[PDB]
């Protein structure tokens, strides 16, 4: 009852057998904007199927010497589907997300991941190492795309903050003895009712192994990690020509 | 007090008591807040809750 | 006319926030109730599953034998007003006689709390904050001595002419506010509203402010939202000639009428720059202390 | 005019004085507030949230810092032998500094309530074992054997489907409150010790790894409180933030 | 006497302090007030008043300054070509400084509401034409052709008896309010662009002039507001007014 | 040509939504626009000079000498107002003296 | 307050609330004004008004 | 402001002045009090010993 | 000019005049001059007992 789950939104559908319960980020569901909070006068558009469905990004690999990854949302979908081809036309954007993660393994493998959702995860460089040299992170590390970007110093999450306290955010684990997936639902987290989808990046998904993968020879070494996600309650406003960036 | 509702907390669902002299309520005192909590927003935000005694996974 | 059925049963147009939870009062800690021994199957609070990402629910009553305890310990000092409404240093402005910083008797300070880490690390626990404030100004020579000198302050909002000298015309302060004050008098002290266009001060912005081909020479505008740059704070020694006395001006902020959102982790590495979370990489000290053996203290 | 008489405590700036001050911008109405998810009215909502505990705080070098997060358990003879120990002192230097609880007790002197420490096993499904977790209250020395830590508050856990167990550190004190502890006379406010042991063994079949890892998760219960706010020891600044 | 205790904020002159001050002339009753036409209780009564907009702000010399007021339209092939552009930023340096709106947004930082730009045609009665006015919201670059500006908010107007048309610049913003914009990071608060184009052509018979002129008229709507008063940049004084 | 402003609105030109505006209009009033002090005069009493060396000075009451405050009032023609003057005395160095 | 009606606004059709100590009301505070407007005095002062939809010239 | 007029006995510290002073720790609730044997409310309880 | 700062237990004691413990963000403090009257503040019952 708590293990088996199904997720049907749009034309698409997900099944899973060895799962856990579902999480709702910060204790509430997505929503469309109120006429009181809102400020813009133009009538939005709300497709409700062509955008609110499961998109599948890219399939990583989990070796024994792996460190971690992150993805920025909603940057991941700005070149993918009728979602992306609306977000280029319009200027204002609002949405939620459901986020599903896959990693399977047998009953001889062992490991644990941490699947967390952090709003406004600014990236910070190392200041040249000495501390004095001021630097800034390039464009391909702040909006790396759908292909993700790998961490170098995961103990501080590349921002001077520990990973030991990342559970205060909406988190889940993937202990390969117990489960094989993590489902997280998130509302729209921002101070402003609408905001751009290309410049601003509202939150970042992280996937960091704590206990490393391990097995014995004769067993399958390739242990992929796949990332699936779906917009929800998507609105758009400010129509004009398409802007890549 | 026949003052203005300029304060930041105008729109919150808690009650304060304050002391003021100028007509602008952001010059008032901090005061006492209403004592409330909601740990289930950060500790147990799950969709289908479970019982203490009965094991979660079934 | 909405004559189809998929439009009638539609979930579109829902301005309501479905909340699973609901707040409750707690002026005191919880009163521990009495328990006794239990030797049953099925019932088993100790065994949890943390993969779900929720905290435990086991308690003293359901693990051991307790007594009744009527707890009267308040929870009032852990609030945010009782945690933030405590003044701290946020800035310094020097007006020396002859030097290199500000020798001509004036100085401009860009309003930014992020320069001292006792107060920065308290706010950087949260992401979005909505607060009034109460600044306080302490003037003194380097020796601490108190001198008979007149001073002027002027809040320069955005889009207004920054003064470029001591004998300038921006000091008429017809529309801008200002504070004349002496050093023989007590500290100056004024109140501040929530001045942003947005609905909250976000200490963390993940994005760029402008559109464009983001080249490497324009990466210094990463983490810059202009909905927090609340302007400039000017100060000068009143007169037509230079002063007889050096001066230093210290600025203290006290927050009140606070609301916060989005808990997130806490800094463990030393701060280096402003508007920038950078850390030293060759000097990553651990979060805390260390020892020699897991099997020994 | 009306006679007054200025008493002491005059022309003083106390930082913690909740008083009235003059405004600068009259008839200023700020921006309204929309609904933002995640409003937190009190810090106890956070101290009741589990965060990883660094029992394995032996390494120092920047490559092996992630090893602090988890300690191993391997296969042994079966004599009932020691695996790990740590104190139950949150505000004190140790494993508890990794937490959001041990960092919010730096901004508050005294504390109270019961604590909770949850463990989790990242081993293989085809593995088995049992462990004897214990809490040795103050006064008593560190146990030398498994048949001495047993005499205190203890929990026994079987590895299985439910991959976790909760140890609970109740409130045992002469005082209602406890200021933080350190070496000296302030060990009058020490909490105790945790001391983990083997009850049977770590058993595993052919084909699976011989060594596993355990992760811990420290937090509080609903009777935790703090008071007498202060400033912390860790001031994360060398010179000028420029 | 009655004990008092002087707090900080003492012996200070804040200019914006609405307090009481002593008089000099007691029992002074001033002159009564007759009815004077034109009492204005608030500045928004003026910001809703059209004033000429200087789209043609190329000239500088003191003889051709009146040329700023109007831009021409002549006869062309019919390819759908560009005539003029300008921004929708009132508080920013540009055409909008000629207005009474753009000068009352210098004494106020933030603004809101919808704007309106009315055009008028000073050509001959026997002339005809059509035009494609557009509003290109933020983010998007300046349109290169007429088939790209079309994709935004646009209006089409036929020359005729009614010698005017109203473009309306609605409120499209992530923020409720907008502080003024300039080159830098404050282009986060840019309004957009206006971009005028030819839809058919400028047609005219024998005997009439080949070139005409268009006049523009900028103003606001009823949802405009301003706040956080300040002092402007233009201080019209060199030395001493003697 | 009539010399009246337009009346077209967002509703009657494009498609809008409902928006419940709570933005106040209180800071555009005249008291909230004019009741902000500004400089109107200066009086010098130097030791030895040419303006006013004999320890006295007469100033003709006239606000029209500094243009931040003159340009605010010169938006209007007729004005009816009370006032609140304030006097700040100081040597040229800003020093404060027992006089 | 048993003071005099010396203020300048004595004769206006709006209401204020003020704070005063001296007997002369021109020493009182500015206060809050009544929030009103009349843009049709400067924008549409015409004799025969016209409708939004219907064109003016007919 | 409200006219005042400072009388003598001003800016003086009399030790035996039962007056009000400012606090340092707001919202500080101290520890409760258990029953301790031997509460003495007045010294005459001792002079009769 | 003078500064005072209540340093509770467990807090960093300052080791110099130009130290960082004087920012007094969370600790209380009292700025005061000598030309002013005596400083004076109130105190609660601060014990665990
Ligand atoms: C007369 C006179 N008036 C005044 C007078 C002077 C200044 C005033 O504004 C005080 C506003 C405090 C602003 C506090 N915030 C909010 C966000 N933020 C930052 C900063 C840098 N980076 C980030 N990421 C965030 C920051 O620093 C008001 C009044 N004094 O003299
Ligand atoms: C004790 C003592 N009492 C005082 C004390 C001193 C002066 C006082 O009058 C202040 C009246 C302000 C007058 C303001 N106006 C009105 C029109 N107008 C001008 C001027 C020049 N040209 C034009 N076109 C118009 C002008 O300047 C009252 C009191 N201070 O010390």
């Amino acid at each position: 009852s708590d293990r088996v789950a199904q997720l049907t939104i749009g034309n698409s559908t997900i099944t899973t057998q060895e799962a856990a319960n579902i999480i709702v980020g910060y204790g509430e569901w997505p929503s469309y904007c109120s006429d009181s909070d809102a400020t813009a006068v133009d009538k939005p558009t709300r497709p409700d199927v062509s955008v609110n469905r499961f998109y599948t990004l890219d399939t990583k690999l989990w070796e024994k010497s792996s460190k971690g990854w992150y993805w920025k949302f909603p940057d991941v979908l700005t070149e993918t589907g009728v979602f992306g081809q609306n977000a280029q036309f319009h200027y204002l954007y609002r949405s939620g997300f459901c986020i599903h993660v896959q990693c399977n393994a047998s009953k001889f493998h062992q490991g644990a991941l941490l699947v967390a959702v952090l709003p406004e995860y600014v990236i910070g460089t190392v200041a040249g190492g000495t501390g004095t040299e001021d630097t800034h992170p390039p464009y391909k590390q702040t909006q790396p795309g759908a292909d993700g970007f790998e961490l170098q110093h995961p103990y501080v999450l590349d921002a001077g903050i520990p990973i030991s306290q990342l559970t205060v955010c909406p988190h889940q684990w993937i202990n390969l003895r117990t489960n094989n997936c993590a489902t997280i639902i998130v509302p729209y987290i921002n101070a402003l009712p609408f905001d751009s989808a290309l410049n601003h990046c509202n939150f970042g998904l992280l996937v960091v192994p704590i206990s490393p993968l391990d097995y014995d020879q004769g067993a399958t070494p390739v242990i992929p990690i796949t990332i699936t996600l779906a917009p929800m309650c998507s609105e758009f406003a400010g129509l004009r020509q398409a802007v890549t960036q | 007090s026949h003052e203005n509702s300029n304060s930041a907390t105008e729109g919150s669902t808690i009650n304060y008591t304050t002391i003021n002299y100028y007509k602008d309520s952001y010059a008032a005192t901090a005061g006492k807040q209403s004592l409330k909590q909601d740990p289930d927003k950060f500790a147990n935000p799950v969709k289908d809750i479970f019982t203490e005694m009965a094991a979660p996974l079934k | 006319g909405d004559r189809v059925a998929d439009v009638i049963e539609s979930s579109i147009g829902d301005s309501v926030s479905r909340a699973l939870t609901h707040a409750l009062p707690a002026p005191t800690g919880q009163n521990t109730q009495v328990s006794s021994h239990r030797l049953d199957t099925g019932k088993v609070p100790a065994l949890q599953a943390a993969e779900i990402g929720a905290s435990s629910n086991a308690s003293d009553e359901s693990m051991i034998e307790t007594r009744c305890v009527l707890n009267s310990h308040s929870t009032a000092e852990t609030t945010l007003d009782s945690f933030f409404s405590r003044a701290g240093l946020v800035g310094e402005i020097d007006l020396p006689l002859k030097g290199t910083t500000n020798p001509n008797g004036y100085a401009n300070w860009d309003i930014d709390i992020t320069g001292y880490a006792q107060m920065r690390r308290k706010v950087e626990l949260f992401t979005y904050m909505r607060f009034d404030a109460e600044f306080t100004f302490v003037a003194c020579t380097p020796t601490g001595e108190v001198v008979p000198q007149l001073l002027q302050y002027m809040f320069v909002p955005p889009g207004a002419p920054k003064p470029d000298s001591r004998e300038s015309l921006a000091w008429q302060t017809a529309t801008n506010p200002s504070v004349f004050v002496k050093l023989s008098d007590p500290p100056a002290q004024v109140s501040v509203p929530f001045m942003s266009p947005a609905s909250a001060y976000q200490w963390f912005y993940d994005g760029y402010p402008t559109f464009g081909e983001h080249k490497q020479e324009k990466d210094l505008e990463y983490g810059a939202m202009p909905n927090n740059m609340m302007g400039t704070f000017s100060v000068r020694t009143v007169g037509t000639s230079k002063s007889k006395y050096p001066l230093v001006v210290r600025i203290y902020m006290r927050m009140k009428h606070v609301r916060a959102w989005i808990p997130r982790p806490m800094r463990n590495q030393n701060y280096l720059f402003k508007a920038n979370p950078n850390y030293a990489g060759n000097s990553i000290k651990p979060t805390g202390a260390s020892r020699t053996a897991i099997t020994t203290l | 005019g009306f006679p007054t008489e200025l008493k002491p405590g005059t022309n003083q700036f106390l930082t913690t004085d909740d008083g009235v001050s003059a405004p600068i911008l009259p008839n200023f109405h700020p921006t309204p507030c929309i609904h933002i998810p995640g409003e937190v009215r009190n810090l106890l909502e956070l101290c009741q949230v589990e965060t990883i505990l660094e029992v394995n705080n032996v390494p120092t070098n920047a490559t092996s810092l992630m090893e602090r997060l988890r300690f191993p358990v391997s296969a042994q003879a079966g004599k009932g032998e020691l695996c790990a120990v740590f104190r139950a002192d949150p505000g004190r230097n140790g494993p508890w500094q990794s937490t959001l609880l041990g960092q919010l007790c730096g901004y508050y002197t005294q504390w109270s309530g019961s604590l909770e420490v949850t463990f989790m096993f990242t081993g293989s499904f085809m593995a088995t074992g049992k462990m004897l977790i214990a809490y040795t209250p103050p006064g008593g020395p560190l146990p030398k054997d498994r048949a001495t830590a047993m005499l205190g508050t203890h929990v026994i856990w079987d590895f299985g489907l439910q991959s976790s167990v909760t140890l609970v550190i109740p409130w045992i004190s002469n005082t209602h409150y406890r200021a933080h502890a350190r070496d000296g006379v302030f060990d009058y406010y020490t909490t105790g010790l945790v001391s983990i042991w083997y009850q049977t063994n770590y058993v595993v079949p052919i084909g699976a790894p011989n060594t596993a890892y355990i992760i811990a998760l420290a937090a509080a219960q609903k009777n935790f409180t703090m008071k007498l706010c202060k400033d912390a020891s860790d001031i994360l600044q060398t010179g000028t933030i420029q």
